[PDB]
Protein backbone atom coordinates (compact mmCIF):
# COMPACT_ATOMS: atom_id res chain seq x y z
CA UNK A 1 0.00 0.00 0.00
CA UNK A 2 2.82 2.09 0.25
CA UNK A 3 4.23 4.43 -2.29
CA UNK A 4 7.37 6.79 -3.87
CA UNK A 5 6.16 9.97 -2.28
CA UNK A 6 7.49 13.10 -0.54
CA UNK A 7 7.68 14.23 2.81
CA UNK A 8 4.83 16.04 4.38
CA UNK A 9 6.52 18.06 6.56
CA UNK A 10 8.03 19.60 3.14
CA UNK A 11 4.39 19.78 1.94
CA UNK A 12 4.01 21.87 4.83
CA UNK A 13 6.90 24.59 3.68
CA UNK A 14 6.14 24.80 0.36
CA UNK A 15 2.38 25.67 1.21
CA UNK A 16 3.12 28.38 3.58
CA UNK A 17 5.79 29.92 0.61
CA UNK A 18 3.16 30.03 -1.93
CA UNK A 19 0.69 32.11 0.72
CA UNK A 20 1.25 35.67 1.50
CA UNK A 21 -0.60 37.89 4.23
CA UNK A 22 -2.33 40.88 2.54
CA UNK A 23 -2.99 44.92 3.64
CA UNK A 24 -5.73 46.71 3.42
CA UNK A 25 -6.42 50.36 4.28
CA UNK A 26 -9.59 49.16 6.11
CA UNK A 27 -8.77 46.58 8.98
CA UNK A 28 -10.84 47.34 11.81
CA UNK A 29 -10.96 45.81 15.34
CA UNK A 30 -13.75 44.29 16.17
CA UNK A 31 -13.95 42.69 12.28
CA UNK A 32 -10.86 42.09 10.77
CA UNK A 33 -11.47 42.87 7.06
CA UNK A 34 -14.52 45.05 5.89
CA UNK A 35 -14.28 44.09 2.15
CA UNK A 36 -14.02 40.85 2.61
CA UNK A 37 -16.43 40.25 5.44
CA UNK A 38 -19.13 42.37 3.10
CA UNK A 39 -19.41 40.01 0.14
CA UNK A 40 -19.35 37.20 2.41
CA UNK A 41 -22.53 37.62 3.58
CA UNK B 1 -44.81 78.49 23.60
CA UNK B 2 -41.75 79.71 21.64
CA UNK B 3 -39.59 77.87 23.46
CA UNK B 4 -40.48 74.71 22.13
CA UNK B 5 -40.34 75.86 18.22
CA UNK B 6 -37.11 74.90 16.62
CA UNK B 7 -34.67 77.56 15.58
CA UNK B 8 -31.94 77.29 12.98
CA UNK B 9 -29.59 77.26 15.07
CA UNK B 10 -30.15 74.02 17.21
CA UNK B 11 -30.53 71.67 13.72
CA UNK B 12 -28.06 69.22 12.14
CA UNK B 13 -27.87 69.80 8.98
CA UNK B 14 -24.22 69.71 8.45
CA UNK B 15 -23.71 67.02 11.10
CA UNK B 16 -25.40 64.35 8.89
CA UNK B 17 -23.01 65.08 6.74
CA UNK B 18 -20.05 64.82 8.36
CA UNK B 19 -21.25 61.64 9.47
CA UNK B 20 -22.20 60.05 5.97
CA UNK B 21 -18.94 60.83 4.57
CA UNK B 22 -17.26 58.67 7.46
CA UNK B 23 -19.20 55.67 6.41
CA UNK B 24 -17.98 56.05 2.68
CA UNK B 25 -14.61 56.07 3.86
CA UNK B 26 -14.92 53.30 5.98
CA UNK B 27 -17.40 51.48 3.67
CA UNK B 28 -16.65 49.82 0.31
CA UNK B 29 -19.20 51.32 -2.42
CA UNK B 30 -20.00 49.85 -5.88
CA UNK B 31 -23.23 49.53 -8.23
CA UNK B 32 -23.76 46.40 -6.53
CA UNK B 33 -23.80 47.68 -3.42
CA UNK B 34 -27.34 48.78 -2.21
CA UNK B 35 -25.53 52.10 -0.28
CA UNK B 36 -23.89 53.78 -3.66
CA UNK B 37 -26.96 54.95 -4.84
CA UNK B 38 -28.78 56.39 -2.25
CA UNK B 39 -25.69 57.76 -0.65
CA UNK B 40 -25.13 60.10 -3.72
CA UNK B 41 -28.46 60.63 -4.20
CA UNK B 42 -27.66 62.28 -0.57
CA UNK B 43 -24.99 64.34 -1.52
CA UNK B 44 -26.64 65.90 -3.83
CA UNK B 45 -29.94 66.56 -1.93
CA UNK B 46 -28.19 68.88 0.48
CA UNK B 47 -25.67 70.98 -2.05
CA UNK B 48 -28.72 71.40 -4.10
CA UNK C 1 -10.92 42.87 39.97
CA UNK C 2 -10.34 39.26 39.80
CA UNK C 3 -11.06 38.50 43.30
CA UNK C 4 -14.35 40.16 43.24
CA UNK C 5 -15.14 38.90 40.15
CA UNK C 6 -13.45 35.60 37.94
CA UNK C 7 -16.68 33.35 36.66
CA UNK C 8 -16.02 35.67 33.10
CA UNK C 9 -13.87 33.67 32.11
CA UNK C 10 -15.17 30.21 31.24
CA UNK C 11 -15.12 29.25 27.50
CA UNK C 12 -18.81 29.20 26.98
CA UNK C 13 -19.84 31.69 28.50
CA UNK C 14 -17.71 33.16 26.02
CA UNK C 15 -18.21 31.37 23.15
CA UNK C 16 -22.09 31.95 23.38
CA UNK C 17 -21.46 35.77 23.51
CA UNK C 18 -19.20 35.83 20.70
CA UNK C 19 -22.26 35.24 18.58
CA UNK C 20 -23.78 38.38 19.75
CA UNK C 21 -20.40 40.23 19.76
CA UNK C 22 -20.00 39.97 16.22
CA UNK C 23 -23.81 40.64 15.15
CA UNK C 24 -23.61 43.97 17.14
CA UNK C 25 -20.32 45.46 15.38
CA UNK C 26 -21.40 44.08 11.87
CA UNK C 27 -24.22 46.26 12.13
CA UNK C 28 -23.27 49.08 10.37
CA UNK C 29 -20.86 48.11 7.37
CA UNK C 30 -23.18 45.17 6.68
CA UNK C 31 -26.42 44.28 5.30
CA UNK C 32 -27.93 42.55 8.10
CA UNK C 33 -30.86 44.97 8.19
CA UNK C 34 -31.78 42.07 4.65
CA UNK C 35 -31.51 39.58 6.95
CA UNK C 36 -34.19 41.40 9.55
CA UNK C 37 -36.30 41.35 6.30
CA UNK C 38 -36.26 37.78 5.63
CA UNK C 39 -36.63 36.78 9.28
CA UNK C 40 -39.51 38.67 9.23
CA UNK C 41 -40.50 37.09 5.41
CA UNK C 42 -40.75 33.57 6.92
CA UNK C 43 -43.74 34.48 9.55
CA UNK C 44 -45.27 36.84 7.20
CA UNK C 45 -44.32 39.94 9.09
CA UNK C 46 -43.56 41.80 6.39
CA UNK C 47 -45.82 43.74 4.96
CA UNK C 48 -45.58 44.05 0.27
CA UNK C 49 -47.21 45.83 -2.02
CA UNK C 50 -49.25 43.14 -3.80
CA UNK C 51 -50.63 41.97 -0.81
CA UNK C 52 -54.50 42.19 0.27
CA UNK C 53 -55.52 44.31 3.74
CA UNK C 54 -58.46 45.96 5.53
CA UNK C 55 -55.48 47.56 7.48
CA UNK D 1 -19.78 57.83 37.94
CA UNK D 2 -20.78 61.72 37.45
CA UNK D 3 -20.24 60.83 33.85
CA UNK D 4 -22.33 57.79 33.60
CA UNK D 5 -24.89 60.25 34.96
CA UNK D 6 -23.96 62.78 32.69
CA UNK D 7 -23.93 61.36 29.64
CA UNK D 8 -27.03 59.08 30.44
CA UNK D 9 -29.74 60.00 27.69
CA UNK D 10 -26.85 60.67 25.30
CA UNK D 11 -25.66 56.75 25.58
CA UNK D 12 -26.46 54.87 22.26
CA UNK D 13 -28.82 51.74 23.99
CA UNK D 14 -30.57 51.21 20.30
CA UNK D 15 -28.49 48.62 18.66
CA UNK D 16 -28.43 46.46 21.96
CA UNK D 17 -32.62 46.54 22.48
CA UNK D 18 -33.00 45.43 19.13
CA UNK D 19 -31.16 41.83 19.47
CA UNK D 20 -33.67 41.92 22.97
CA UNK D 21 -36.54 41.73 20.95
CA UNK D 22 -34.94 39.16 18.49
CA UNK D 23 -34.07 36.56 20.57
CA UNK D 24 -37.48 36.98 23.18
CA UNK D 25 -39.69 36.74 19.51
CA UNK D 26 -38.22 34.75 16.94
CA UNK D 27 -36.00 32.14 19.45
CA UNK D 28 -35.46 30.11 16.51
CA UNK D 29 -34.44 32.06 13.72
CA UNK D 30 -32.45 34.08 15.73
CA UNK D 31 -29.79 31.36 16.41
CA UNK D 32 -29.67 31.84 12.46
CA UNK D 33 -29.73 34.91 11.51
CA UNK D 34 -26.41 35.22 13.68
CA UNK D 35 -25.23 31.89 12.99
CA UNK D 36 -25.32 33.21 9.72
CA UNK D 37 -22.39 35.98 10.01
CA UNK D 38 -18.98 34.16 10.74
CA UNK D 39 -16.19 36.41 9.27
CA UNK D 40 -12.49 35.42 8.27
CA UNK D 41 -9.72 35.51 11.03
CA UNK D 42 -7.01 35.53 9.26
CA UNK D 43 -6.50 36.62 5.29
CA UNK D 44 -4.06 35.27 3.00
CA UNK D 45 -2.51 36.94 -0.58
CA UNK D 46 -0.84 34.70 -3.49
CA UNK D 47 -2.61 30.95 -4.27
CA UNK D 48 -4.07 28.51 -6.31
CA UNK D 49 -7.52 28.27 -4.56
CA UNK D 50 -8.17 24.81 -6.85
CA UNK D 51 -6.48 22.60 -4.10
CA UNK D 52 -4.06 25.07 -2.76
CA UNK D 53 -6.97 25.31 0.29
CA UNK D 54 -7.88 21.28 -0.69
CA UNK D 55 -3.71 20.46 0.70
CA UNK D 56 -3.86 23.38 2.96
CA UNK D 57 -6.56 21.69 4.98
CA UNK D 58 -5.34 17.95 5.09
CA UNK D 59 -1.90 19.49 6.40
CA UNK D 60 -1.12 22.91 7.58
CA UNK D 61 -4.15 22.83 10.07
CA UNK D 62 -5.01 22.65 13.69
CA UNK D 63 -8.37 23.20 15.01
CA UNK D 64 -9.64 25.49 12.47
CA UNK D 65 -9.89 25.29 8.86
CA UNK D 66 -8.74 26.97 5.75
CA UNK D 67 -10.70 28.00 2.23
CA UNK D 68 -11.09 30.89 -0.21
CA UNK D 69 -13.22 33.68 -0.48
CA UNK D 70 -14.21 36.75 -2.96
CA UNK D 71 -13.03 40.47 -2.04
CA UNK D 72 -13.43 44.04 -3.44
CA UNK D 73 -12.33 42.58 -6.72
CA UNK D 74 -10.11 40.07 -5.96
Amino acid sequence: KKQDQESISKKKEKLLKGIQPTDEKLVDKHIGNVPIAQQIV
Amino acid sequence: LDTTRITKEKTLTEEYRLSIDHLKNSIVTKKGDHLYDDINLFIKQISV
Amino acid sequence: KLMYSLSKYDRLNININENFYTFLKSLDKVDVYSLKFFKNMIFNKTYSNYNVNLF
Amino acid sequence: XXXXXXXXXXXXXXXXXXXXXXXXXXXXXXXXXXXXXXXXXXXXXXXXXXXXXXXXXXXAAAAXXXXXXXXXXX
